Order: structure tokens, then sequence, then C-alpha cells
């Protein structure tokens, strides 16, 4: 899921913007996939 | 070729080409520029090669 972002890969947003730039992308990338580890953590407890 | 062509078209006819099987060296690109506005969107120019 590319989360709002240019590219869901991140070898490849990596390897196409520089630091600067790609920060945002990555972020936003961190924070989507955050989420999702935080739902299924959340889920694994409930039903734990 | 590209870029020393003599009769670049007005805006309101934007001539198009076409940019296939071959290698992309930027180097020239930098060459045949006095550059004045190279910003770049999807891309970083400095990372092209
Ligand atoms: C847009 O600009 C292109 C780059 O010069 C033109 O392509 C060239 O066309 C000439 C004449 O046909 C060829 O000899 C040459 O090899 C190259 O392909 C192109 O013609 C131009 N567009 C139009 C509509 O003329
Ligand atoms: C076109 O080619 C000539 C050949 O030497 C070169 O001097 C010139 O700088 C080139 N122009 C562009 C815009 O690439």
């Amino acid at each position: 899921s590319k989360f709002g972002a240019i590219s869901s890969v991140l070898n490849d947003i990596l390897s196409r913007l520089d630091p600067p730039e790609a920060e945002v992308q990555i972020d936003r990338l961190i924070t989507g996939r955050l989420q999702s580890l935080q739902t299924y953590v959340t889920q694994q407890l409930i039903r734990a | 070729e590209v870029f020393n062509a003599t009769r670049f078209a007005s805006v309101y006819a934007w001539n198009r080409t076409r940019i296939s099987n071959c290698v992309a060296d930027y180097s020239v690109l930098y060459n045949f520029a006095p550059f004045f506005a190279f910003k770049c969107y999807g891309v970083s120019p400095t990372k092209l090669n």
C-alpha cells in the first residue's frame, strides 16, 4: 500500500529521491506501516 | 540532437519526441545547459544515472 506516497517500495523511493525530499515520503510510509502494525498487535491481544 | 535543434516549435503546437533503446547519460544535458531552471519533481536531479 502506497499510504498516500509516491511509491510503496522503500528501496526504490530511496533510490529515486534524495534524502532531504524523500524524508516526507518515508515518514508517510512509516506512519502507515506503524498504524497497521498497531492494529495487528491490538487484534492479537484481543484474540489472546 | 534534441538540444541543438535550431527550430524549437512554439508552445501551441508542442512537438513531441520519443527516447527509447538508449543509455541516458545526463552529463551531456548538464554540458549543453547554462542552467536557469532545473526543478525536478518526481525524481532527484542529482541522482538520475
Ligand atoms: C520534433 O523534433 C524532432 C527532433 O528533431 C523531429 O525528429 C526529426 O525529424 C527529422 C525530419 O523528419 C528526422 O530527419 C530526424 O531524424 C528526427 O527524427 C521531429 O520531426 C519534430 N516534429 C515534427 C512534427 O517535425
Ligand atoms: C549542438 O552541437 C554543437 C556541435 O559542436 C555544440 O557545439 C552545441 O553546443 C550543441 N548545442 C546544444 C544545445 O546541445
